This record gives structure tokens, C-alpha cells and sequence, in this order.
RNA sequence: CCGCCGGGCAGCUUCCGGGAAACCAAAGUCUUUGGGUUCCGGGGGGAGUAUGGUUGCAAAGCUGAAACUUAAAGGAAUUGACGGAAGGGCACCACCAGGAGUGGAGCCUGCGGCUUAAUUUGACCAACACGGGAAACCUCACCCGGCCCGGACACGGACAGGAUUGACAGAUUGAUAGCUCUUUCUCGAUUCCGUGGGUGGUGGUGCAUGGCCGUUCUUAGUUGGUGGAGCGAUUUGUCUGGUUAAUUCCGAUAACGAACGAGACUCUGGCAUGCUAACUAGUUACGCGACCCCGGUCGGCGUAACUUCUUAGAGGGACAAGUGGCGUUCAGCCACCCGAGAUUGAGCAAUAACAGGUCUGUGAUGCCCUUAGAUGUCCGGGGCUGCACGCGCGCUACACUGACUGGCUCAGCGUGUGCCUACCCUACGCCGGCAGGCGCGGGUAACCCGUUGAACCCCAUUCGUGAUGGGGAUCGGGGAUUGCAAUUAUUCCCCAUGAACGAGGAAUUCCCAGUAAGUGCGGGUCAUAAGCUUGCGUUGAUUAAGUCCCUGCCCUUUGUACACA
């Protein structure tokens, strides 16, 4: 009826952007390099980028990992 | 036997209706009550006091 | 819905051969049907529920409560009845008390105090009513005194139309049933008192049962 | 002997009348209040107490307060309840005659207690093998840790210049939970951060409730309408008597007509050589086939009749009908013939109720609880099983009326492949001593398991009165089966181990005809599975056809200072 242990957060989505700032680099002219490494995945060849989290290496959607 | 919800509590209602007897069976039941002997009343005919015949054809 | 009458006096009064209930009071016939009274008096006959009294007998499992209602009815000119009815629920006790009170309307003699100008106002003499232990004494009064009483004989006298009266009660008047039907007994025997203007020896009239004995052969057997 | 008169104790009857009523020819002639006159009461207690007077030899008597305390004390009558009050009757939840026992022993299970992180909890005749409560996980509520949100919606923040969804590494953890710390990737308006506000609980409260059940209460009891009595609560009907299992009837009668309960009913048990019919049941004949010395056996094969057996529908049948007694000669009872039965057994079952049980059956539920650090839910582990003790329900026993080992020969209830649901009943053939394992098959079922080849029983062996071949508790080891997982042995098997127990103290439970009891087989529980419970057959008695003595129940009368009785 009337509850004992009450709610905290759920598991969130996300607002402070242009997260693409930190994968691509340009100069003032036609020069397009990339900060972060590209996924060799079979489902997506060149679109999906690998990861920057918190120690090592990884990618997210097919979740395939690169380490030392 | 059905419930009523209230602000104060819960109420219960039993409605029990004894249906009347009918030969049709669309209003109530077909069978009479097992202790209801309904005799038929005799139609009244006179006894004849002289033997008479009924020839014809 | 219609009133199919059972008794003989009721058959006459719905066949409209009795002019008013004063002649069935004259012959003192037993009224045992309630429709007679709100036939002659149904316009102005008012009711009061004096009290709802919950008596209870005691059975094997618990206590068997039955409500007993007191209903005093009467038009405000010359008639009162007092009905007492015990039943399981208060509504049907009240309805049965109304039909007993209509059954037991008794006509009210009321007369004067001193000089006899006008329309009568008090009881004709000093009368008493006793039942249980309570004695209720009704006394003539000058005009405009009002009824001086308790609320219950106050209300039965004012619906008798005794619009002024001096009352004195003795006994255990707290018991409402005895106090009410004692008051009704005093109002009732106002006519049974023998007053000196009633010494003309009575020219006896035809009885209703005798005067309409051919109609009472024809219209039902 | 029959009257009359006066007064005397009385009585009966009565709508004189009176009274709160019991009642009373006075307790009447009282509010319609007055014949005459003494004595005396003023709520209940304190109290006929103290003190004073007076009397007495004394005990004591007459006069006789107050302080103080108290909301009732009391009278008459009604209805219940109660009675170690009476009169009738009734029941193996009572007794008698008995039978099987229980209580004694081991063990199974529930309960109190003890112990513990927890050993959750409901209930103490009418709780205690009850919650369909036989819990390894789930159940699960309890305990110890860890995830998730399963914050709907609205308002305002910050806001496709992305609040961080999910996340293998590696630390941490129990866990390959990204739960959280050290590359911030993929995802792309779902949503959060405050704010209100819902939602969920096997949390509390059955003493807020419904519903359902149990019980008072398995007995015969209960209530209106009108009429009678009484001021009234109430009573009458609903009863003297007989009779019945029965407030069941005959019948009496200020009651008449009615309703519920009993009965009636419904299912079941029993009887049909008459009906209806049967390749999902059979019988008999017939023809083959097998066997034995024309015949006999065959659940061997196939079909010409029939429905006795079996299935199951309509009917039928038994009604105290008939006879002899008993009784108002009514209601009915007893006996006997005829006969399948001359009381089979159950289900439903009233008015009024208990603060009986259930919020732990529910999305039936009022109110209250607690505002991440779950009493929601999920997962991992434990516990619900813990053992100095006491109790209840039960199983096995204490042997020869037996055990063991062969052999022989008989049932009826039923159930069976699932919505999720992934787990069914199993014949037959191989392997293994058993537990079981492996193959192919039948069955959504009168088809297959299945002619259900069940036990006890019966027959034949061994045992020999010895805690013995009774008993099988406890306990070591090994093998199987279900399961994600068996340790606190889940269950089954094999071997070995062999406790108490010599018929149970006071006390006590159930029962009377296919009944008690012995004996196994089905259902529920169930993945595994019955020492329970619900059903079922099988073998089948002793005693009794009665009583109120005990325990209680019903009706009448009477008594009450009882009425949470
Ligand atoms: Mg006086
Ligand atoms: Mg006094
Ligand atoms: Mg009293
Ligand atoms: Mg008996
Ligand atoms: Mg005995
Ligand atoms: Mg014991
Ligand atoms: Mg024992
Ligand atoms: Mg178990
Ligand atoms: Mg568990
Ligand atoms: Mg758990
Ligand atoms: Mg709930
Ligand atoms: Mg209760
Ligand atoms: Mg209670
Ligand atoms: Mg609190
Ligand atoms: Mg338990
Ligand atoms: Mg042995
Ligand atoms: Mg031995
Ligand atoms: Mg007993
Ligand atoms: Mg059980
Ligand atoms: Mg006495
Ligand atoms: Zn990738």
C-alpha cells in the first residue's frame, strides 16, 4: 500500500555534446585525420569507432577489445 | 454474492431469489417443487339412471 | 391498490352510505379497518412519532432487539388516536403504529369554561387517565391559556384541538408509553363522563347495520 | 336429613373495584382526593453505631445522633442462562457387553521449549500428518551479502555546443553484477535532478471488513399477519395426552391461516434371463489350428446368431402394501409370509449468533508503516530439519495365529504426452545381482499399459520359545536415478552393523454389518516422492437392538441475589 524503501536514480542518458570533437581532427583546409581508432568489424567496416573509456582498448556495438 | 467498495470499507451482498414455477421454463424452472401435489379437479358428470343406447351410422 | 373491504361497516363506508364517523361512534361499532378513518378524515389527519423505543428480549445467542414505535395521530378538530407497535425494523413498526392509531381514534368532547360564548375550547370537566401508574388530570381553563403540560400530553391535547387546558400528572411520567396512553385515556373518557346537559333521554336512531341491511344483502354476501 | 337468622375461623368463583405487579370482597368505596383516631417511613450505607439519660443482678432492653462515604440500593413481573432441582425423551463426537487400540519402545511428522544471524509465521472439544505446510534451489515471508526500478504521470530545471544505456579488459567481487575504481566508446530524446503524486508487500490489524469455512448444534429448532391476555417487557399459536428418528402426525384448543428447518429432494448401494443396443464389451455355437489318451483344454485364429455376464439409458420395483396381535382402534408399534430389498450410505440443510479462523488465496479490501542504504523484486549461500526436555497425529513391532524360502490363485476405484508447461502411463526385446541403463513400439484412452496376473490369504519347506531366522533403529562402505546443484546422508538398491521393545502406569480414542480390524492398490502433493490424507477393493468377526449412571443434547415445570449469563 504504503512503501518502506524509496527510489534513487535509474541508469541515465546524456547531455553535454559534439562528442565527435574528440574523434576527428582537421586543419583549416582539406585535411581530415582521426584521433581514435577504427573498428575492423564485419557488420560495420568503416563507420563505427573504437573506444576511449578508462584504461585499455575496446569498441562498443560489436564490443570487441584491443589491449596491451 | 458480490462486493461493494466504499470509502469507509467493504460491503457484501447476497441476493437470493426464489423463482416461480412455470411450465414454459423461460421465466423459471420446469419441474414443480417435490412436495407440491396438485390434484386435478373432477369435471362433473351425472350418472344415468336408465340404460340408454347410442345407435348411429 | 384499491380498497376491497372485508368487514361490513367498511363495505358501507366505501359504498358511501354513512355520512360521517360520528354515527359509527354513536353506535360504538368496532372499527377494524384503517381505510375508514382516512376516508372520513384523510385530508387533515396528521401524525407524530412520539418516540422509537428499542426493547429487547434475550435469547440463547445474544439479544433480540425489536423497536417499538409510538404514533399519535389526529386532526386538529375533535379526534385523537394513539398507536403502539412493536416490530423488528423501525419503518414497519412506525407504519403499523399509524394503522393502529387510525383504528383507535376516539372522538373528543370539548366544552366551555364559565360563559359559553363562541366555539368550545377546553375539556368539559375534570377528567383523569390512568394506566401503568401515571395519572393524567385534564382541567378546564380560561380561553387563551394554552395547554400547560409536558411535551407529550401537550402534543396529544393540541392535536385533539383542546387548545387550552390545565394538566396535572402524578406517577412515573418518564415512561413515555404509559404517559401518552394515559393522556389519551383521559381525552377518551371525556365523552364517557356524564354531563348534566346530557339528560335528554335518547331518541334512538336506526342502526347502520339495520338501515342498510338490504344493501348489505345485495352488494356482498 | 332440608332450609332461615346472627357472628366465627376459613375456602371457591368473578372485568364490583383497586394496584408497579404478584394479588386482594379488601390491600375496594382515592385527583370524582375529607367517617373518627393512634403509631410510624423520607434514597443506600455509617447504624440501631457512638455519646447522654433511664431500666436490669447480668446478658441486655427503651430513647438515639453526627462526621463520613455512595449512583444506585430495592419491589413485582418477563425472557434467557444456570441448578450436586424434578418429570419426560436422545447420541458409541456418551455409557453398559465388548472389539481394535492409544499412553510404554524405536522411528516419521506437527507443537511448546531451548539454541541461533535466522532456526519467520497463522491456530493452543472447535490448535497440534492442520494452513491442502511431504521447504535441497524456487516456494520463502526469515537471516547474511550483492544487482535491477518494475519513480506511472504532472510542474520547473539543465537541456540532437549528446543528462551517459549496455559495456570484454585489469583491479574489486562470489558471480563473466560494468556493483564500483584507473581507455569515456557505442547508443540517440526513451528519459532523469528537485518537486508533488501513484504503484508493489506472504508487512501490521481477522479487535476495521467482505467472501469462504468451522462451531454453538446433527439435534429439532425458529419466525411473521390478523385475533385473545397484559400498562409493559412478553405471551398465545409453538399444547394436556398418545405416537414418531423429527414442532412427525392423530388429536385437543382463544386461536385461525401461513413460511423456514425435519421431510420431500439429488447422487450412490441392491433387483430386472422383460425393453433399447454394441469390432473401443462379451457370451454361445461353427470352421480351422495346437495338445492329450469320440471326448477334454486354449485370454489360439476367423465369422453365424444373441445380450445372461459388461457397459447405461428409459422404465419398473416397496407402500408399513398383506396377514396376526397391541393402541382413542386414530396416529402408529411389534412379529411373519411374499420377497433383490420390510431402517445402504452420503450431499444439501433454518432463525439467531462467536468479536472462532483466514489481510500468508486473490488485481476483494479500509486505515497505518517506512521517503534507497528494499518489508518490491531478483540472484548467491544458509535457515524453515538445529536438540539436556514435555505433548499430539501416526508407521513398525514385541513373534509359532509367526518369520523365512519356494509354489499356487483372486479385485475395484481410478490416472496417463500439459496454453505458458519445456517434465506422461508404459507393454515388448537386449545388458546388469539390484537400483537401473539401451533400443524400438501402443495410448489424448471400454482400444495401449491391462484379463490391471496386488497383497493379506492358500499350499509346501526350514526355523523352535533363545532378544531367536522376532524387531530393524543406529551406523561404515560401494553403486544407481531426478536435478543447475544432495553436504544437514533427496530417493532407490547391495553388503555389513543389530539398539530398545517379553502386550505397556494413571488416563483415554473410535466403532455396532460387509461394520471394527488386518491387507494391499489408485488420486492429491510430485522433477525426484507417502510413515499423511482422500478414495478403493480384498479377508472379515466378538458383542448390542439398551440406558440415563458418567459426558453432553432437546422439551416442560419450578428456583435464582446470575444477564461480559
Ligand atoms: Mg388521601
Ligand atoms: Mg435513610
Ligand atoms: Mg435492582
Ligand atoms: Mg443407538
Ligand atoms: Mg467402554
Ligand atoms: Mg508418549
Ligand atoms: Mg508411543
Ligand atoms: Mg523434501
Ligand atoms: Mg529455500
Ligand atoms: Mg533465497
Ligand atoms: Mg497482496
Ligand atoms: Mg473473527
Ligand atoms: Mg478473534
Ligand atoms: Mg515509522
Ligand atoms: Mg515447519
Ligand atoms: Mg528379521
Ligand atoms: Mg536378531
Ligand atoms: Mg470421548
Ligand atoms: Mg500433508
Ligand atoms: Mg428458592
Ligand atoms: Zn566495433
Amino acid at each position: 500500500k504504503s512503501y518502506t524503501t524509496p527510489k534513487k536514480n535509474k541508469h541515465k542518458r546524456k547531455k553535454v555534446k559534439l562528442a565527435v570533437l574528440k574523434y576527428y581532427k582537421v586543419d583549416e583546409n582539406g585535411k581530415i585525420s582521426r584521433l581514435r581508432r577504427e573498428c575492423p568489424s564485419d557488420e560495420c567496416g568503416a563507420g563505427v569507432f573504437m573506444a576511449s573509456h578508462f584504461d585499455r582498448h575496446y569498441c562498443g556495438k560489436c564490443c570487441l577489445t584491443y589491449c596491451f | 454474492v458480490r462486493h461493494v467498495l466504499l470509502r469507509q470499507g467493504v460491503l457484501g451482498i447476497k441476493v437470493k431469489i426464489m423463482l416461480p414455477w412455470d411450465p414454459s421454463g423461460k421465466i423459471g424452472p420446469k419441474k414443480p417443487l417435490p412436495d407440491h401435489v396438485s390434484i386435478v379437479e373432477p369435471k362433473d358428470e351425472i350418472l344415468p339412471t336408465t340404460p340408454i343406447s347410442e345407435q348411429k351410422g | 391498490k384499491e380498497w376491497l373491504p372485508v368487514t361490513k361497516l367498511g363495505r358501507l363506508v366505501k359504498d358511501m352510505k354513512i355520512k360521517s364517523l360520528e354515527e359509527i361512534y354513536l353506535f360504538s361499532l368496532p372499527i377494524k379497518e384503517s381505510e375508514i378513518i382516512d376516508f372520513f378524515l384523510g385530508a387533515s389527519l396528521k401524525d407524530e412519532v412520539l418516540k422509537i423505543m428499542p426493547v429487547q428480549k434475550q435469547t440463547r445467542a445474544g439479544q433480540r432487539t425489536r423497536f417499538k414505535a409510538f404514533v399519535a395521530i389526529g386532526d386538529y378538530n375533535g379526534h385523537v388516536g394513539l398507536g403502539v407497535k412493536c416490530s423488528k425494523e423501525v419503518a414497519t413498526a412506525i407504519r403499523g403504529a399509524i394503522i393502529l392509531a387510525k383504528l383507535s381514534i376516539v372522538p373528543v368532547r370539548r366544552g366551555y369554561w364559565g360563559n359559553k360564548i363562541g366555539k368550545p375550547h377546553t375539556v368539559p370537566c375534570k377528567v383523569t387517565g390512568r394506566c401503568g401508574s401515571v395519572l393524567v388530570r385534564l382541567i378546564p381553563a380560561p380561553r387563551g391559556t394554552g395547554i400547560v403540560s409536558a411535551p407529550v400530553p401537550k402534543k396529544l391535547l393540541m392535536m385533539a384541538g383542546i387548545d387550552d387546558c390545565y394538566t396535572s400528572a402524578r406517577g412515573c411520567t418518564a415512561t413515555l408509553g404509559n404517559f401518552a396512553k394515559a393522556t389519551f385515556d383521559a381525552i377518551s373518557k371525556t365523552y364517557s363522563y356524564l354531563t348534566p346537559d346530557l339528560w335528554k333521554e335518547t331518541v334512538f336512531t336506526k342502526s347502520p347495520y339495520q338501515e342498510f341491511t338490504d344493501h348489505l344483502v345485495k352488494t356482498h354476501t
